[PDB]
């Protein structure tokens, strides 16, 4: 199934924080209605932080995480969570390599804000 | 097996 | 129900992370086996990152998250995702006010690292 | 913080079944926009099912899961999880005595149908 | 990535359930420790409870859920849920044809039973 | 789980 | 934070 992928309110802001967990740059990019909205790269084992950002969903709502290594699709595991009714998390992990971990570049996307 | 190598095998 | 509490498995490496929504300073406290690991202080209405931190879980496992707001205790709200069966988010909201957004601090722990 | 509540899209068809695990008869009310739609009554310390129905969310949507043992309402836990963008589970655990294993009445709301 | 599959604590007692949402005759295989524990087989439209069982997740708490349809391998999505840390959902929802509602069959895997 | 606690469980 | 701290803290 595709993941990765997830329909927010429309013209909503939300954060997006991406973590690094491998060996290899992780490339995070971040496509809101299918347009490039913000791009992140960092290497780290440790959990690093490579970026954090607030961006808006627009129109459509449409938001899609994508996460490549030295320019390779990593496979992408994803859900969102609702908090009493109210507060969103939407949840991407990815794997580059063979170990399934799945860790590789982990992506927090949450709202509202404010 | 190289420097490059060696940093790989490390980190891993 | 307790909430903001988490059984990690023991002796393991989890990164846990801040943000912060509300007027009101936020103090966010973590517990590993009961005792103080992490304490992050700060304030924003944009999501800001206030603290980012690798700890260990220790021989318990235990994790506890703890929200305050000059000295008094937010409401929380919680729950751990697994996603194929690997990677673990423990989530947190916090409500320091009565508008019950739940992100006056929004802390995300996730493992494993590496 | 509020729990059990759920805000589904409008006019969708949506699966509640019950689960009980406890001495106490459970008495589970799904409420669509304020007024009961399902009633389940039953015991069972072994998981049995007390109740499954077809549901409309109607007009606004609104879902809200209650939970009473001997009259007196459960403590309940809730979240909500959204699998490939598409398929949603809004999942109530309630406590009715002191053990905390919030299994006594468990509730799975399940959507889209058919 | 892997879906279906699910670590249990060890020598649990848990219930698993299958619910139906297709033309299609569904296969529910559910395996503990790689040996079938568990098969269900109906057809509904209705989301009709097309199995529900109490298994032990024994030894080595690994439980994997298989849907078929027509010897067919159905598409799976499942994520575990923790609320409380204490209450554990195991979801799968599965495809088996072109429209990706991803309900065709449902299969919720809940513990601790008592 | 403390007097109203203990109550609850002899009550039942 | 003084009097009209207090006030927007309270009315808050
Ligand atoms: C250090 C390793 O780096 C990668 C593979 C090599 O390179 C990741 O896929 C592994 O999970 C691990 O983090
Ligand atoms: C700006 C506001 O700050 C708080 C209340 C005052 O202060 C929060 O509870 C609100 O959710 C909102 O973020
Ligand atoms: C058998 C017990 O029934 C209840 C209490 C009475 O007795 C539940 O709260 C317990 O969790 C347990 O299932
Ligand atoms: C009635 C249909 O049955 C299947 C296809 C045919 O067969 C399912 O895949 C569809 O989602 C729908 O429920
Ligand atoms: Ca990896
Ligand atoms: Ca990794
Ligand atoms: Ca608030
Ligand atoms: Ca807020
Ligand atoms: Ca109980
Ligand atoms: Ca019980
Ligand atoms: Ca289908
Ligand atoms: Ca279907």
């Amino acid at each position: 199934a595709t993941q990765g992928v997830f329909t927010l309110p429309a013209n909503t802001r939300f954060g997006v924080t991406a973590f690094a967990n491998s060996s290899g740059t992780q490339t995070v990019n971040v496509l809101v209605n299918n347009e490039t909205a913000a791009t992140f790269s960092g290497q780290s084992t440790n959990n690093a932080v490579i970026g954090t950002q607030v961006l808006n969903s627009g129109s459509s709502g449409k938001v899609q995480v994508q996460v490549s290594v030295n320019g390779r699709p990593s496979d992408l595991v994803s859900a969102q969570v609702i908090l009493t009714n109210e507060l969103n998390f939407a949840l991407v992990g990815s794997e580059d390599g063979t170990d399934n971990d799945y860790n590789d570049a982990v992506v927090v996307i949450n709202w509202p804000l404010g | 097996x190289x420097l490059l190598x060696c940093l790989x095998c490390l980190l891993k």
